[PDB]
């Protein structure tokens, strides 16, 4: 995920002579994929377009992913429809990148169409495209409808991995079951899964935190470093969605800390003098509440230290091409966010006439809540 | 209302920071800008690409071009015109064609820049490649100011090329200015 | 229905105008003259789709005209003048540098006093002391009402000048020969008038002889200005005929207005004093600033679109058409007189051009009150008078200009202030 390093990189071999090779730039649009820089990415696929290489079928499942990272579904549209036309065949992980990208943004109807898609052209679902049909009927209110897949999982293999499990749990702890789910919840701290899947759930349950008792998750922290910030992003959001709904709140979003001291959630907070702010346009909503309050406590304690505010304390929820819309409302973060920032806090924070997908707060009117 | 009110401030110290040529600066001004919700104008990108310019940055002017590019904007005069300088000044002379075609593309003028080019690469002790130019432009119909027209001669005939100031004397007369002695003399300096 | 053209206002002029030429070698193709209030103009009747090369509408044989040269020698190249007339002591009797208009109006004079001359005819046309628009026919009223103390005293040393001339050279003791010409020190006044407004300088060529001249053309003269022409002069040596082209690619319609260029790339004072004429669009006039305030001249340029090299500044269309209407030529006399600074390629700070541009705003507004009327008030007084005289209406119409390309600066001033930071 390394992207300085990647243009130092670049800048040499450039210095040396060589053309930059299909892989070379496969991987500069996903080192530039990780870090909300969506737009070199697409300047270096320009490049790539315009040196003299044909884009094979990895570049574009590295696009897909790299854009789908931050939910941008115009771009993915557009990138799908670009790819029937320059001649490539649509493989397993581009429906499963374009269902994703679906996934924490709007359009959940074209979730299901996309898997008929797939069923009509014989992808051969796998394990992640099962994972993202079961996380399709997730964000949407379909606590009981979202089962079959689960049974489906546990009968064709082994039992969901730890990023289904805790988000069933958040799921029924975000409706009105809370006593029925721990039964649930003892099942996969009391089944026959992996070493490391047994220790994680006293991680949450029990208080387990001290100068020694937390030390043990720390390993645990550290050895999934193996999958690449494929799944270890995804593996933390996961954690912190099923641990700050329903438990508690300072024990939820501190792991948030030794995770910006490993280098895997860049950019979740922006400071200078001119602008200060939070983007969680890479965070589902309770996740993205997380970051807010986060953002609000930090920004709290540097209020009394004699500190000049910013000019505009913006709150990055939704980028891209749509953000000039009046359809952004409908992202699932959107509705948590606004709620968040509604109910908790004054209403000081409103949507941007200039641009409306974002909180921001003028200088004065955030002065006026911090006292 | 506000909105002005902001990119006042956003576009003073993006502007006092390209001044000291420092484009870390202006790269992260941009990033903060297009973080707030507002979307880059050429006026910003004017800055960062100066910050290259002034920093004799190649490289680093043609990646803020096709970022400028990419986003469907068209650049204004100066940044072209700032590009074709540093082209020019660095000898690169088959990297300034494009640059004046992008601009022919763009619906612009292309005399102004031509004249910086061939004057640049004057300047820069480029003579062949900067005769070249200028007689691929005044095929095209581009008059030339009777400055260059005197001193592509006077450089021409110090060097001891006789072809291309002869060449350059008839596309002159052709375009409408009549030789003087002086024109006369550093050509008969080389036939001497 | 007729068509709505720009010449359709105007009737047809009397037939014996161009019958009076026409017995003549005198040509016109494609062209219609037209009179109006104003005065005659020359319109077009056939659309001219953009041509090659360029296309003649007027063919002014060298018999119609007269003829003085710029040196020494004078040759009246049209001999109307025979040898021993005193009126050649007078011709010769001026300094070849700063009066060339009274050896043409002594010549008119002259011609308007000799059988068999097209001049007999053709001064039926001309303007009379009533319709013409040039100030030496003004009085000491209205020249105080210009509100400019150096073009009056201009015009009043013109209009003394002129007096001093007729009254040293038509005195008591002059031969009748002389004395008929000019009776009435009007006459003298009104001759001078009409040389001065109709005079074309342009080198002419006969036989062997190349040499430049001062020639009043007839059929010409009703060419209105345009600071964008669409015709020139042309002088034809194998026939000695003047000739009028369009310019080579300019489309013309029906009913457009033929235009030339009078006094290419002069200041809107030079106009008022010799044609009487003032338009608020020339892009040469001068705004004189004594501030120290600097503006940025490159961002104003692209700001506004103005492309192309300091001598020739003209707005692309196909840059910005819609966006950009308020590009005329008053923002480019703008970008022209406003004091600008340009070093290298620095990008210019937002702070240093927002404080200019106010210091620029209130230098325009003292300088604008020391007039002591306002726009306003001279805009109704302007069509208050329905018919006032002609020096009155020029004056008052200079004043308006004058205004109006002040008010046009602070308006640009202001978009460029608001407009830098997209």
């Amino acid at each position: 995920g390394l992207h300085d390093d990647a243009k130092r990189i670049l800048l040499h071999m450039n210095g040396q002579g060589l053309v930059p090779s299909s892989k070379v730039y496969t991987g500069v649009i996903e080192a530039y994929g990780q870090a909300a820089l969506y737009e070199e990415a697409v300047v270096a696929f320009n490049t790539m377009n315009e040196v003299g290489s044909r884009p094979m079928v990895e570049t574009f499942n590295s696009l897909i992913h790299a854009f789908a990272k931050g939910g941008l579904y115009k771009e993915s549209e557009a990138i799908w429809f670009r790819m029937g036309e320059v001649g490539v065949p649509r493989n397993r992980d581009s429906f499963n990148g374009m269902i994703e990208g679906y996934r924490q943004g709007g359009q959940f109807e074209e979730a299901i169409k996309a898997y008929v898609e797939m069923e009509k052209a014989r992808c051969d679902p796998d394990e992640r495209t099962l994972e993202a049909v079961l996380s399709v009927y997730c964000f949407a209110g379909l606590v009981d409808e979202s089962e079959e897949q689960f049974q489906e999982i546990k009968s064709l293999g082994i039992q969901p991995s730890i990023i289904c499990c805790c988000m069933m749990l958040a799921i029924y702890a975000k409706s009105e079951r809370w006593n029925m789910a721990h039964e649930l919840l003892n099942d996969v701290m009391t089944n026959k899964t992996s070493d490391m899947h047994q220790v994680i759930g006293q991680m949450i349950h029990g208080d387990f935190d001290d100068e020694n008792n937390w030390q043990m998750v720390e390993y645990v922290f550290d050895k999934l470093n193996s999958e690449g910030c494929g799944l270890s992003m995804r593996f933390y959001n996961t954690l912190i969605e099923a641990l700050w709904w329903l438990g508690q709140k300072e024990r939820a979003a501190r792991v948030l800390n030794e995770a910006t001291k490993r280098g895997l959630f860049p950019e979740l907070f922006r400071r200078n003098k001119l602008v200060w702010s939070v983007d969680v346009h890479r965070m589902w909503p309770g996740g993205a509440c997380t970051a807010i309050s986060v953002w609000l406590n930090d920004m709290e304690e540097l209020f009394h230290k004699g500190e000049e505010l910013p000019q505009l304390a913006s709150v990055v929820v939704v980028r891209g091409q749509t953000e000039k819309s009046s359809i952004t409302r409908d992202f699932p973060v959107a509705k948590a966010a606004y709620s968040f920032l509604k109910d908790t806090v004054s209403s000081s924070f409103c949507f941007p006439g200039w641009n409306k997908g974002r909180i921001v707060c003028q200088k004065t009117q955030l002065k006026r809540i911090f006292s | 209302g506000t909105e002005k009110v902001l990119r006042l401030v956003f576009m003073e110290e993006l502007m006092e920071r390209a001044r000291n040529a420092d484009s870390k600066g202006v790269s992260q001004v941009i990033y903060d800008m297009i973080a707030a919700g507002l979307s880059p104008g050429p006026r910003s990108f004017h800055g960062f690409v100066v910050s290259h310019v002034l920093n004799r940055d190649n490289d680093g002017a043609m990646h803020a071009l096709r970022r400028e590019l990419s986003e469907g904007l068209r650049p204004l005069h100066e940044t072209f015109l700032a590009l074709v300088r540093l082209f020019g000044a660095k000898g690169l002379a088959t990297r300034g064609l494009e640059i004046l075609a992008a601009m022919e593309k763009l619906k612009y003028d292309i005399r102004q820049a031509w004249l910086v080019l061939v004057e640049e690469l004057v300047r820069s002790n480029h003579l062949e490649d900067a005769n070249k130019v200028f007689l691929k432009g005044a095929e095209g119909g581009l008059r030339a100011t009777d400055e260059i027209y005197d001193l592509l001669i006077e450089q021409d005939c110090k060097v001891g090329d006789h072809s291309n100031a002869l060449t350059i004397a008839y596309e002159m007369e052709a375009a409408g200015r009549m030789a003087t002695t002086f024109h006369f003399n550093c050509l008969l300096s080389v036939q001497a | 229905q007729p068509h709505d053209t720009p010449a359709s206002q105007l009737e047809l002029a009397d037939p014996d105008f161009y019958k009076i030429g026409y017995v003549r070698s005198f040509r016109a193709y494609g062209i219609e003259f037209r009179e109006g209030p104003d005065g005659y103009g020359v319109f077009a009747s056939r659309d001219v789709e953009p041509l090659r090369r360029a296309r003649v509408i007027m063919e002014i044989p060298l018999e119609l005209m007269l003829t003085i040269s710029k040196k020494l020698p004078w040759m009246f190249f049209p001999d109307i003048i025979p040898v021993g007339h005193p009126i050649f002591d007078i011709i010769n009797s001026t300094n070849p540098e700063t009066d060339s208009d009274l050896r043409l109006a002594c010549l008119l004079l002259y011609a308007f006093d000799c059988k068999d001359n097209f001049w007999q005819l053709y001064g039926d046309f001309l303007p009379s002391d009533d319709e013409c628009t040039s100030f030496l026919l003004a009085t000491e009223e209205d020249l105080l009402e210009l509100q400019d103390e150096k073009l009056a005293s201009t015009m009043r040393e013109q209009q003394q000048r002129a007096l001093e001339f007729w009254e040293k050279n038509w005195h008591s003791a002059v031969p009748l020969k002389i004395k008929r010409l000019a009776r009435d020190p009007e006459r003298f006044i009104w001759a001078m008038c009409i040389a001065q407004s109709r005079s074309i300088n342009l080198q002419m060529r006969i036989g062997a002889l190349v040499q430049d001249a001062n020639l009043l053309v007839p059929y010409a003269d009703m060419m209105n200005h345009s600071f964008q022409p669409n015709c020139f002069f042309h002088w034809r040596f194998k026939d000695r005929m003047l000739e009028v082209m369009i310019n080579a690619g300019q489309r013309i319609r029906k009913g457009d207005e033929m235009t030339v260029d009078y006094m290419a790339g002069q200041k809107n004072n030079f106009f008022m004093q010799r044609y009487g004429f003032s338009s608020p669009v020339n892009p040469w006039d001068v705004i004189h600033f004594t501030g120290d305030a600097k503006i940025h001249l490159d961002t104003f340029l692209s700001v506004f679109n103005i492309s192309g090299l300091p001598g020739e500044y003209y707005h692309n269309s196909r840059l910005s058409n819609d966006g950009d209407s308020f590009v005329d030529g008053a923002i480019i006399a703008a970008a022209r007189t406003l004091p600008t600074w340009s070093d290298g390629d620095l990008p210019p700070i937002p702070s240093l051009e927002r404080k200019a541009v106010k210091e620029l705003q209130e230098e325009c507004h003292q300088m604008l009150a020391e007039f002591p009327t306002t726009s306003d008030e001279d805009q109704k007084i302007l069509d208050s008078m329905p018919d006032c005289r002609r020096t009155l209406e020029a004056a008052i119409k200079y004043r308006l200009h004058r205004k109006l390309l002040i008010e046009k600066v602070i308006q640009a001033l202001d978009i460029y202030q608001d407009r830098i930071l997209f």
